[PDB]
């Protein structure tokens, strides 16, 4: 869900209606979840938690 | 919260929003210690921040 | 001399594997210029990290 979303922000950036999201990653997630997490989405208009 | 005095570098170099417990003298409270995106690079605050 | 200047570039096109994936170290932010790299001679992955 966070690559659909990063998908769809950096659509409507395209579209000239720009957007910014914020997104976390389950309960409690640690560095080994976080860093898998962290390399397939490494762009901007997204953050992690 | 897994994250110590140096967690909270690898966190934000990362590009990952990191949270911190703040503990004063007489009180307690939660602030946010970055606003950094998932963006890669810190040398471009327009991408990173 | 392609795209593959970087090896984080290589880690998200072996995820793009059936049969393999690739995962960056923990162990602080090691982003590596791919002319860097070193030998590795026919070592098997099957039981192994």
């Amino acid at each position: 869900v966070h690559a659909e979303v990063a998908s769809f922000v950096k659509e409507r950036s395209d579209a000239g209606e720009p957007m910014r999201a914020i997104v976390g990653g389950g309960f409690n997630e640690s560095k080994e979840q976080l860093f898998g997490r962290q390399a397939s989405l490494s762009n901007p208009r997204v953050s992690l938690v | 919260q897994i994250y110590e005095s140096i967690d909270l570098d690898e966190l934000n170099e990362n590009g990952i929003i990191s949270i911190e417990f703040v503990r004063n003298r007489t009180n307690t409270f939660f602030r946010i210690v970055d606003d950094v995106t998932t963006f890669n690079d810190k040398s471009d605050p327009v991408k990173a921040e | 001399g392609g795209a593959y200047d970087y090896t984080n570039a290589i880690i998200t096109d072996i995820n793009q594997l059936p049969d393999f994936e690739a995962k960056l170290s923990p162990f602080g932010d090691k982003n590596l210029e791919s002319s860097k790299l070193d030998k590795i001679e026919n070592a098997n992955i099957k039981d192994k990290a």
